[PDB]
Order: C-alpha cells, then structure tokens, then sequence
C-alpha cells in the first residue's frame, strides 16, 4: 500500500501520519528529519594563489651595451640601466667608469604552494535535494539516507521509501562562489584575464597543475644602489595573501536558516526552507483487517492534568467498552492538538492514559481510538518558560 | 515565555497579544470601530426614522403632544407651546 | 509544530465579548427597515 | 567571539575578546549559535 | 588602443571591421568564426546493461521435504515442487513414487558484459562554450581560441583578444540524457530504483564496476516437465536488448541548427543562433599617424563585369590622381556591397582592379579609396546556381 | 549582401504613377475649405 505524505521541511520537530488501508486497521507513522543536502552543479573559472616573481642574475656588461629582447612571459619586464659601476669581494667588477650597463629581466610565475595552497573560483548554477530521515516503524526507529529528487528509491524493513522532489528553491549560495579549504565565500569574482594588482584575482591559472597563467601585478624595475649587485623592484603585495587576511566569515557563519556549509564537494546541509514529499509503500505484511480487531462503545474523556508548551505537556484518561482483546490506533481528528501514543492494547470494560500537546488554553478534541471517536475537554495552563530548546508542530 | 494568561475578565486578553502577534490586536481594533460604525449608523437611520415617524403630524392642528408620551424621546419635548 | 493562525479559544468567555458586537447593527437595520415602512404608510396616505 | 541566528536572517557579528567582557545577546524563536574561541559552537533556544 | 565590434554568431563568413584611432591612418581587420563546441556539465544517475539470471543445480530432495530460505538478493524467487518423479541416466533419482520434492532458487545480477556493453544514464545542468576565431592581423592569419564570457583575454602578437558575452543559451540536450558508445538520446529514463520489466532500466547500477543492482525482471519459477530435471521460469526479456533495437536515431542526426554529437565527453558542436561581441586591444605600435599619408582626386568608377551571388561575382576598376606613394585603405559605404581589398598601393595617374560581393540587381555603392569617396554603377546579373555551398552577408 | 526592406527603384515609371494619387485629396480639401469660407459669408450676410 502506497502512503504519500507532505511534511515542511524543518529538521529536529516530529511528524506523525495517519494510514487507512480500506478493510484495514488504521497505522500510525512518526516521521522526523535529522538533516537536509543541497549540492549545486559547479563549473571552475579560474584557481588564484600567490605569485612567484622569478628574477635570474643581472647581465653586467663591463665596456659595452646590453640589450632588451622582448619575451612572451606574464607579467615581463626589462630594463638597461647606464652609467653603473658595481663592486664585489675584491673590488670593482668592471674595467670602465661610466661606459657599463646592467641588463635587469623579470617576470611572474605560479607559486610551488599553488599545488597545496589556492583558493578555486566557481560559478554556481542549479542545485539538488537529497537528505535522510528517521520513522518508526512497528514499533521501531528506522534511518533512511535518500537523494530528495523523488526518483531514488530505499528500502528499509521491505518497505519502499521516495523521498521529494523539493518544493523550493533557495540556496545559500549566489551564481559566483569562492571555496579555499574548509569555506565558502558569496564573492563577485573578476572575470578570467581581468584581474587587478594587489586584489583577489591578481594572478589567475585555470587548475593548481596548469601550464599557461594570467599575471597583473604591477611590476617595475629600479635603478641599483651604488656600487651594487641586485634587482630592485616596485610590486603590488600578493593580492590572495591579503584576502586570506581580509575574507571575513565564511557562509557557514553568515547564511540563513542555520545553513551548515561542507566541502568536497561543496553543498549546504540542514536547511529549513519550503516542504517536502515523501512516499512510503508499506508492505501488506504489516497490515491487519479490520474484523480482526475490536470495537468500542460508551466513550468519556478526563483531563486531569494539561500545560500548553511545545512538548507532551497534557495527559488524558479515556474510559471505553471493548468487544475483544487487540490493537486499536490512536490519533487526534483535530490538527491543534498531537498524540504521542500511536497505538494501544484493549479488553473490555478499561481505561487508558494518553500523552498530548497542544498550543491553545481551551482545548476541545476528538480522540478516534480504533474505529469510534470521543470528546476530550481540556483548559491547559501556561508553562514557566517563555523560550524552549526543542521545536514542535 | 511570555505568560499568556486567560484572565479575567478581558485583562488577560490582551495579554495573549505577546504570544504567536504582531498584528492580532491591530485587527481586532479594527473590527471593534466597524462595529462601532455600525451602531453609529444604526442610531443615525433611527433618528431618520423617528423623523419619519413624526412627519404626517408634523403640520399642525391638536392630535400628539398626545401620542407624544408615551412618544420616544420627541417625540416630546416637542409639542408646545 | 505549533505555530498557526486562530481564531482560537477560550470559548466562554470569548463568547461572552463576541456577543456584545453586531446586536447593536441588528437593531439599527431593524429600525432602519421599520422607517421605511413608516415612510411607505405615510406615502400610501398621500 | 562570535555569534549568528538560526532562521531567515543569521546577522553575524564578529569581536576579538581580550579583557574581562560582560555581554547581553537576544535570543530569537528560530535559536542563537554562539562560538567561543576553538569551543564547540553553543546552541541556545527561549523558552515559551 | 581597444576596438570593440559585434558580429553574428555564424561559422564560415568572414567580416570586416574598420579601426579608426583618432589622428592615425585606418586599420581594416578581417575576422572568420571557426567553430564554437559546448560542453555541459552531467550528474550520472545509473547504467543500464544486459542482466544475468543466475540459477544454480536445483535440490532435488529424494523421500522428504525442502524448505525455501528467504535471501536477501535482487529479484530473488524461491518455490518447492511437491510430488517430482525425476529421471537421470541409469534410471529414476529417488526412490519413493509421490513423497520426493524439489527447491527452485534463482536471482537476477549484472551481466559479464556491464563492463563493456552498458548505456549511461546521465542528468544534464548547464552548458560551458569554447570555441575559435580567425583574424588577418597586419598581412597575417591568426587562430585564437578562447572562452565566450567577456572575461578571458588571449594575447596574440602583442594584441589582447576578449571574446563574448554570448547574446543568447541553447543547447540540443535536454535536462535528462542516454549515452551509449557514441550516441547520445534525450531520453525520460525511469528513476533510480524505479525500473520496469522488458523497458529500459530493468536492471540499474550505479556504475559498470558497482556491487549493487537494482532489478525488477518479473521472474517466477515453474514446474518442471515429467521425470525432468530442469528449472523452467517466466521472465520478460532484456530491456537494454529490446531498448537496443528500438532507439531510433540519436541527436547527431535528428538535432535542429546542423548540430554534431560527439562523446567522451559528451558535447554539441558546431551550432549558429544569436551573435557575439569582440573586444581587441590593437598595441599602439601597429598604428601609424595620418599625417604620413597621401590623398586622390578625380576618380572614375566603372564596372566591366557583375554576377550577383553570395562570393565575389563582381568586377570594378577604379580610376584615380594620387599625390604620392603610400597605402589606402578600401571600403564599401553601402552596407549591401563588401570588397574583398582592405588595403591597396597608390602612385599617382593609374587605376585599380577589386573584387565586390552584392545581392542586388542594380547595385549603385559608394567606395571609399583612401580619404575620397568614388560612386560605381554596376547592373549585375543572376548565378546558375540557386543553392550555395557557403554562407553569406 | 542584399537581404533587406525596400523600397527600392524604378524612379521615373514611379513617379508617374505616384503622381497620380493625393492630387485628388488636396482638390477636396481646398473645396472644402472654400465651401466653409462661403458659408462665413452668408453667416456675415444674416
């Protein structure tokens, strides 16, 4: 038998549902969701990292002139430098006085670190559903891990569980997302080939093994000091070392609905937003007629003790006149107050004491225990507690 | 928290406002003045319709004074001199 | 759970401020409709 | 220290304690997540 | 010096721009698309192959009974056939005539062939485009290939290259697709777990390799001939077989806009729709001042021959008085006329031979030579052919 | 390139039968107008 039932897509609060087989007992199934994953499809823009500024040792022609070859390197740069008389250990290096020059060349590579430390620049288009959930099932509690599609299908106890497909739509996420290790940041990225000196995005390659990489760095050559050997440079800092500094909070702290933000792959788990479908086909091995079971007749209900709060703060004794010994289901026929007994044991002329919540002061329910319904009146009081730690329905 | 307590009488009424709200009161003042309009207006269409009523005799010649008290409220004081 | 849109309870005495609300409009149709008859006498005297 | 609501809008805040601090935080219907340093984060929930 | 320019977003037809840098001699620039792939990302759901019915020896039980143990196997069927007479060889295998009974078990796995011989069930998101352009830079044909976002930039010959946004989004693939070997079907496979007996997905996997099967084949036993020993059962025949023989033709054939299908990965190419924009960043070292030009007067245009097609039928010598030795550069003013010279050599009193395209009959355009505008009047003639092999303006 | 919205050509023949058309209309308002202008004749006349 085929059960299909809607629940709000709210983690931590437990759901219960009423299944009427016709010619069978009625069944009662509590449901509750432990956590809710959102994975969205991604596609790499670009990896940024920091920069390696490689500089060879500087071409010091004594007594003639060097020259510039322009060369294909990101981020190259050249200068000859006249008039330069550099000194070493045992004195001056070069012959002439003013007739010297020094060819100085740089340019701007990926890090060794790259490798290890990058953060990966993604464009975030549509996501999935999929999540588990936890059912009592005869008796017993059952966990049942499902994508939230309404295509996969598990089977738990010989019982047919679909969970979805999602009502929504939202994700914590925005069409531009950056991911370094363990977080996730919501960053309007510039595009690839874009990027500025000292900002995220100063150097750009498309994977951490990549070969060709894009270089803005703002690099200039300076003049050396007198009577030295060396490559001075004018350089805007590592643009990815400043915003490692920079960043802020992840979304893992900043999203909504108490988003819970996970890595490889990336994906937002435990997010109450919208509701969600699931059907249960229940095997007709857990299924018991009707006229194997008992009847019931003149039917009161006392409230002896109720305070309305978001747990089972109201109990209530129910008198009945059964014609044989069996299993009779409990529930509630108003949506305002819960039970938290599915299922009860009768005889004849007996009692039995129920657990019940409820919001409102005045409370009046019907209780249909087995196949006959009874009117419960209840006047619950205040709790001492304005703010609770668990919610409810 | 927030005790919603029941009362009484009216009191605690505006008590529950704190508990599941904003709004809720708002709403129910509105209501009350709509109600309020209605008995304005019902006051209004019974004088209208008490003039109807002492029309006719509105003229002159002896005949109420008379039925003119009984006689709502003018009715009299009304006839006289 | 929980959490919806009322009306709900007390009953009573939610009854009891129900009640004070909407005669008052009754009576002022009643004898809306009762100087319309009134008027059509009047009319029928012409 | 730092702290986010559990709902709609989480409204983080982020400060560096180093002195003795007394601190005064609501706590809404949805839930208050509290990080202290490298602790566990702590859950919080008012009560009806 | 950056020229932005928008051109149709159609492979095979070359088209000219005219960059202009205020105080410097105009620079003509030829571009040709030359293809435009599309790769979409792809979340495989399942694999779908031929399955196996596994059935063992059947236990035969001489003088006794035996009893069917529930396993936990796909499509596991079990059944006990009570008074079997069975026959071998030598002779009858039991001893007594009607108190022998004998087990019948059987289970559906994945075939050997899964490995090889499997058809992919894949969930199609979003689609990243990259393609490849030809441009007549400075006498000279160059390739670039890059991605149509408006974002990365490709450096060729000192001159940076910025293709897209794209104007328009589609694709021939659906959010649900099939691909076998190499062929790919927009196809509404059933779920995960949601398979049905003799149609595709009778047996689901999550991979070739995978453990686990899902299968729904519809296999009962039946009982065996007269003094048999055998394992007689009904069962509906290999969906991937049947699914094999009655596919149909793949995208690569019945996909709109001359779509080609290709695999591993899967992705279309070749495809026309909407246009696209181009940015390039002519270095200021191709640019030379105007003030080292010449100028004409006096220019006559006659046209010996025209054939209006979609190449260059067309015919016309130019007339002129030029100043001094330099190039000029060659343009149409109408924009139902194209010449194929972007720049050509003047002296002084001499003439000049261009290739023209047109549509028109009677086709009355305006040349611009140099500086000086010259009209031509030309009555062009049909083709013989009235469907081309090649596209046009 | 061709491939777009006239009009186009032939000029002369055009014109010819172009000419041929408004005319008409220009005649009927200056008529009309004319006709107005005698009647603020015979309004200034009474």
């Amino acid at each position: 038998y085929e059960h299909v039932t809607v629940i709000p897509n709210t983690v931590g609060v437990p759901y219960k549902t009423l299944v009427n087989r016709p010619g069978y007992s009625p069944m009662v199934l509590e449901m509750e969701l432990l956590s809710v994953t959102l994975e969205p499809t991604l596609s790499l823009d670009y990896i940024t990292c920091e920069y390696k500024t490689v500089i060879p040792s500087p071409y010091v022609k004594c007594c003639g002139t060097a020259e510039c070859k322009d060369k294909n390197l990101p981020d190259y740069s050249c200068k000859v430098f006249t008039g330069v008389y550099p000194f070493m250990w045992g004195g001056a290096y070069c012959f002439c006085d003013a007739e010297n020059t020094q060819l100085s060349e740089a340019h701007v590579e990926k890090s060794e670190s790259c490798k290890t430390e990058f953060a990966s620049a993604y464009r975030a288009h549509t996501a999935s559903a999929s999540a588990k959930l936890r059912v009592l099932y005869q008796g017993n509690n059952i966990t049942v891990t499902a994508y939230a599609n309404g295509d996969h299908a598990v089977t738990v106890k010989d019982a047919k569980f679909i969970v979805g497909p999602m009502s929504s739509a939202w994700t914590p996420f925005d069409n531009k997302i950056v991911v370094y290790k363990g977080d996730v940041y919501n960053m309007d990225y510039p595009p690839f080939g874009a990027g500025r000196p000292g900002q995220f995005g100063d150097i750009q390659s498309r994977t951490p093994e990549s070969k060709d990489v894009y270089a803005n760095t703002q690099l200039v050559l300076q003049r050396p000091a007198a009577g030295t050997v060396h490559v001075p440079y004018s350089q805007a800092p590592s643009g990815f070392k400043y915003w490692l500094k920079e960043r802020g909070a992840s979304l893992q702290h900043t999203a909504p609905f108490g988003c819970q933000i996970a890595t490889n792959p990336v994906r937002a788990v435990n997010c109450a937003v919208g509701n969600m479908p699931i059907s249960i086909d229940i095997p007709e091995a857990a299924f018991t007629r009707v006229v194997d079971a008992p009847s019931l007749t003149d039917m009161s209900c006392e409230v002896p003790a109720c305070t309305h709060s978001s747990d089972f703060g109201g109990v209530a004794i129910i008198k009945y006149a059964a014609s044989k010994k069996g299993k009779c289901a409990v529930h509630s026929m108003t949506n305002a107050v819960t039970i938290r007994e599915a299922e009860i044991e009768v005889e004849g002329n007996s009692q039995l004491q129920i657990s019940f919540s409820t919001a409102l002061a005045s409370a009046e329910f019907r209780v249909q225990v087995c196949s006959t319904q009874v009117h419960c009146a209840a006047e619950c009081h205040p709790p001492k507690d304005h703010i609770v730690n668990y919610p409810a329905s | 928290s927030t005790n919603g307590t029941a009362h009484g009488h009216p009191h605690e009424i505006i008590l529950y406002y704190y508990e599941l709200y904003p709004t809720m009161t708002v709403v129910i003042v509105s209501v009350a003045s709509f109600v309020l309009l209605s008995m304005v207006g019902t006051a209004v269409g019974m004088c209208v319709c008490a003039r109807r009523r002492c029309i006719t005799p509105y003229e002159l010649t002896p005949g109420a004074t008379v039925p003119f008290l009984l006689s709502l409220l003018c009715c009299v004081r009304t006839t006289k001199a | 759970h929980t959490t919806l849109g009322v009306q709900d309870i007390s009953t009573t005495a939610m009854s009891w401020v129900q009640k004070i609300t909407g005669g008052v409009g009754l009576i002022v149709a009643v004898a809306a409709l009762i100087l319309i008859v009134v008027l059509c006498v009047s009319f029928s005297r012409h | 220290l730092s702290y986010r609501n559990m709902g709609e809008e989480p409204n983080y805040q982020e400060e560096w304690v180093m002195h003795k601090k007394e601190v005064v935080l609501t706590v809404p219907t949805e839930g208050l997540e509290v990080t202290w340093g490298n602790n566990e984060p702590y859950k919080y929930w008012p009560q009806l």
